[PDB]
């Protein structure tokens, strides 16, 4: 394949994707999720799709399998994006990394036990405060956690706090503010320049 | 099971490595680059003296049971040849190479090495583009050596455009930081905004979309920044190399005035030379502080050219057994002189001691037909 | 200043070293040895997999941040040979060489490198003594071609002879390595104290007295040793080996049975070659570890105050001339430097009118449109 | 002060529920329809969690749930080094393999594996000698050698229609998997006496 | 192997011209840019004409690459 | 070649035309020391176009054609 | 042409070997699934020979196709 493969996070963030698409030369031909079909074919000929999980979008990105991809703020950031350019904010998906405990309990005498998905970012933000954690990696549920003890404090991507008010927690500190990012492989940058300028330009115009 | 980044190198390709180190080092030294080797470990004082961060990072520690003192496991040579520059180089021009392993914490690149054969050139005390411009011949002349199918482009930056210009323009640190992570990520568009608002932000956004084109860059600055005395000359700089990689060694040459790589040690000029489509610079290269005193360099991973470069087949030859045996001692003694003979040639040569003793790769027996010893292809 | 036994070698001594690391290397494949080139840091799991703890406390330890396993920098190539020939060997005749960087953490004789480059050859799966023949012709040869003025002196012996005599007299792990530092220090005297109480004791005695004289030494021991097969064979080895190298290289030998150092891992004879008088063997080699396996190493680095090259050509063109030259002329000059740099002299192509090469022998000079070499 | 019992949300889920329900636990709501995290049973002295499955071992490891069913598969990639593994259940049976793209060659380097298990991956090319950069993946594993992020995938396989309908085959059995019963060191000393009778019926009920 | 040219058939070529006027408007950059594009569409057994002057016309043309909003698309004649 | 100038005399018009081939040629002697009497024959010609591009254009077909070979060979051009 | 020869080098070609005695062990339909992975082998460009005795061997034989445990693989030899 000689054309670009384009690297989509499955869930939340492909919703508010498919408009900046269109927009551009592409577009989906069938639709992800009544297809049981990994490799998608677009409008343009010269675009492939690849339907990932979030947390995989830059890892296929920074190995050159895709040449470009939308993925979160929150993934790129504890996944380290070293190895790829974060060429667009696309402004979309929008959300806050936060930190999270129980209503009106207090912070316990002793190192604080962070239960997240984001433990590079947990540290890094725990470290930029001066303070020394124990962090317990989760991959989902982050909600549940203190409320069977697993950890004092969560550190989750948080939109309107509706969940964290539902499981009886409240946000405790801001961290960053999250929105899907376009990325680009270093060497299809070079190489594939001519096929993904009207893209990045088109992508830049929808916002 | 090895580390990650940690792989030996065995058999052909250890005799490869073994001829690329040779002949490089060799050459070299025909340029007039006197070879040190200095040792892979130091007190950390003098081992990371002015060191980045990152440099820091990269270097493995160990204690000096006989001071309880701080070492370190070198991961650059670059730093020991500042000191023995510094003691036995003078105040004129001297020029050092060297080759040695050295030893990274954490892998630079995916599925990097953390064991390079790191090796090397540097000329001391020279300000002139004419130091440079010898390290590329030499560096060229060596490329040249290898025979090799795979195509080297280069990447030509300079980090006193952008360093003048934040002075100029009175940058704070956060306004650099951020200026550099958005050169690093080629966010024009961010790029474009940030510049808006900035004192003279349009130079800062002319780097990032018009930097490519060389020839005209001075006369896309502003007023300010073309008079300049360091803006000038780093642009004519550029231009010297350029023209010198094409005319001289035929050599595809980009421009990138925001490729801020080492913002700490260097001190302007900067050579990245690529090989065919690989994410890592094969050779990292240009000005640095040799302390005033002048430096420039480059170095490069032997072992990286392990892949692109090839020797012809060895020649693996094997002595019959039985026949050996049935010789009477003045036959014995002149079979091994034509042996000896063989083997200043480079023929691999296995005296065997069994009748099964085997070489791996055999290609030729030596063997007695008719009171004669020849060479049989098997 | 760099730590107590750490050196830079410089200039010339760098040259000779690296021209001797690849003159050694180069002799080793013809003569049928693969080279292999192990990494500096492994795991310790790997690295020091059945080491002495010698070997273990002269090994630096760092830590993997990848996986927070515990690594160490090599302080000895063989154990990495080892690992090597268990993937790739085989179950024939094995032969392979080396020549690396190691680093260790105390100097091990007084005065000693902590950092020697190690240069070796090992042939693994023959239990005859024709392989440790074979690797004396290989060293031998490999000494003779360097072309020294200094002479090599060898040291033999043979743990085994002591091993079978602490079995028969069934010592104690602590009489044994009392005897050993007894015999580490030839303390005669307070060793005939000592193996008047042991079983066996005059055996013990008779090798630190008379180990020397290995023609008669079969013939001192007791009837029990005597009988022993294992003790009668690595005499005969010793013999055979002493007399290959008087007649065959000329080479004094003296014979040492007490000689256990190393008595974890070596297994049978082993070789100690000393350069003039100086303290620490400058080659150490024998028998080790169902793989039979010979060998011999050496500091290269130790080569360098014994060895000399041919004095170097240093030539630099004249700033002036070269500058006069039109670019044909300037190519042209070029190629001519190309070609004696093909031929090894060290040309320098100056930057400036006081660009001087150190150690400089000759100009090359412009007269009548003809680039000459002249000396200085 | 009761026992709380993680549970593997999903494929393994399903064929639990018997082994529950024999045992006198039972769900009184069920998981589809609501969104809660915490579900009381027909024995007031349980309580349940339906966690992701690669969460379960955390879960009890820390003594947040006193016991658990979890993956093995999970459970040698997660190390269960502070758990006790109790029963083999004998549901959600699979295999660990490595698979390829069918007939194509082993390529001239070290082999690139695309992986969810990069331990295991790690673990068991180790064992065959074999020198490999894991690269880690969360989903979707038969993609990875498709557009060459990969030479070969580590991944679970039961019947091998999805690596069949991707064009891939597999290569070599790493190991047999199956739901594990897992209880926490300080929960089984401390609360005996509630874990014995369950216990006793999941060990009935294969 | 002559004898089956009248009873074989292949697909039917896709024949490309680019525009002259257009890609003499170009800056260097764009060029390079668009014989990437060429390259790339070579590479996919396109055949593609870079014109001499504004008559340069392949036999059996199908398509001309044209500009259209600092884009290069083909289009069916 | 001759046989090129045939074919465009009949066939290519007044217009620019393009033409490639390769075919076996025989030689009754050959060019360079023990050179080939029987050579692959090879080529591309441009009929019709007086201006220096399309011998520009040639230049840049072979060199498409010399760089797809990935040869560790150096081409020199007089 | 013939003259690039001495300069260019293609990737070494795999040269396979069908096992004799395995292959007519087989029933008809096994020969069927047999052939069908071998015309997928040489779509590939692998060069399979079909063996007419227990003795034919193609010139330089880099694989078998072997039959282990009812699944043919490719062995180098
Ligand atoms: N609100 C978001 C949200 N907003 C934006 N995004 C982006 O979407 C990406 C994750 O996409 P998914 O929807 O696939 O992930 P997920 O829903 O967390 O987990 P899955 O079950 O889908 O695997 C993240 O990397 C973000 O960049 C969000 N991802 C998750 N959420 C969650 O949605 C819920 C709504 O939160 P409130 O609006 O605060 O109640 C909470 O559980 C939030 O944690
Ligand atoms: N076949 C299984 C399978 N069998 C048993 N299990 C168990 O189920 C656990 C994971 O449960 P999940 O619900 O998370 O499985 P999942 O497929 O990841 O579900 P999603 O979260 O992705 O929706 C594993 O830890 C195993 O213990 C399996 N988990 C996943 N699979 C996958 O199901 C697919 C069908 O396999 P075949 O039918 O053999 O092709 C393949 O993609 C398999 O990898
Ligand atoms: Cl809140
Ligand atoms: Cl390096
Ligand atoms: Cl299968
Ligand atoms: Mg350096
Ligand atoms: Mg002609």
């Amino acid at each position: 394949f000689l054309g670009l493969t384009l690297a989509l996070s499955k869930g939340r963030i492909l919703e508010e994707t498919m408009p900046l698409l269109r927009a551009a030369g592409v577009e989906l031909l069938e639709d992800p999720e009544a297809s049981r079909k990994l490799i998608f074919p677009t409008s343009n000929p010269n675009v492939r799709v690849l339907i990932l999980r979030a947390s995989d979008v830059p890892t296929y990105v920074e190995h050159g399998a895709a040449d470009f991809g939308v993925a979160g703020k929150d993934v790129l950031l504890e996944h380290g994006a070293n190895h790829v350019y974060e060429l667009l904010d696309l402004k979309i998906a929008q959300c806050k990394l936060m930190t999270a405990g129980v209503k009106d309990a207090p912070l316990p005498n002793r190192r604080l036990r962070i239960a997240t998905k984001y433990v590079n970012v947990a540290r890094a933000y725990f470290a930029s405060q001066g303070q020394q954690v124990d962090v317990i990696k989760l991959y989902g549920s982050m909600e549940l956690a203190p409320l069977v003890g697993l950890g004092d404090l969560i550190v989750d991507v948080v939109d309107t706090g509706n969940t964290l008010r539902a499981n009886g927690l409240e946000a405790r500190d801001h961290i960053c503010d999250v929105s899907s990012r376009l990325i680009v492989n270093q060497v299809s940058y070079k190489r594939k320049f001519a096929l993904l300028e009207p893209i990045l330009d088109s992508f830049k115009n929808s916002i | 099971m090895l580390p990650d980044g940690v792989a030996d190198v065995l058999f052909e390709d250890a005799h490869k490595q073994e001829v690329l180190r040779h002949q490089l080092t060799q050459q070299l030294i025909t340029h007039g680059y006197q070879l040190v080797s200095p040792p892979m470990i130091e007190f950390t004082e003098s081992l990371l003296s002015g060191a980045s961060e990152d440099l820091k990072r990269q270097t493995f520690k160990i204690i000096d049971q006989l001071t309880g003192r701080l070492m370190g496991i070198r991961a650059d040579i670059t730093p020991q040849i500042l000191r023995i520059d510094a003691h036995h180089g003078g105040d004129g021009i001297a020029r050092y190479c060297y080759a040695g392993d050295v030893i990274h914490t954490l892998p630079s690149g995916l599925f990097g090495s953390r064991t390079p054969l790191q090796l090397g050139a540097e000329i001391f005390g020279c300000e002139s583009i004419a130091a440079d411009i010898e390290l590329i011949d030499v560096l060229f002349s060596m490329i040249n050596s290898l025979d090799m199918s795979a195509v080297l482009h280069v990447d030509l930056g300079h980090v006193t455009i952008f360093k003048r210009l934040a002075e100029l323009a009175a940058l704070s640190a956060s306004d650099t930081e951020q200026l550099m992570q958005l050169y690093a990520n080629k966010n024009l568009p961010e790029l474009k905004q940030v510049c808006q608002v900035l004192p003279m932000g349009s130079d800062f956004y002319t780097l990032a979309r018009f930097g490519h084109d060389i020839a005209n860059l001075l006369g896309r600055l502003s007023e300010n920044a073309q008079q300049d005395t360091k803006i000038v000359t780093a642009i004519d700089e550029l231009q010297r190399l350029k023209a010198h990689l094409q005319v001289q060694w035929q050599c595809a040459v980009s421009i990138d005035v925001t490729e801020l790589s080492g913002y700490h040690y260097h001190t302007g000029i900067v050579f990245n030379g690529y090989i065919n489509s690989e994410t890592q610079p094969l050779v990292r290269g240009g000005r640095f502080d040799g302390m005033p005193r002048q430096a420039t360099g480059f170095s490069m991973d032997v072992s990286r050219l392990l892949a692109h470069t090839q020797l012809d087949a060895p020649f693996i030859v094997l002595i019959d057994y039985d026949a050996f045996n049935n010789l009477d001692s003045a036959q014995r003694q002149l079979l091994l002189q034509q042996v000896a003979s063989l083997r200043q040639q480079g023929y691999r040569v296995t005296m065997p001691l069994t009748a099964e003793d085997m070489p791996v790769g055999l290609t030729h027996r030596l063997s007695l037909a008719d009171n004669q010893w020849r060479l049989h292809a098997v």
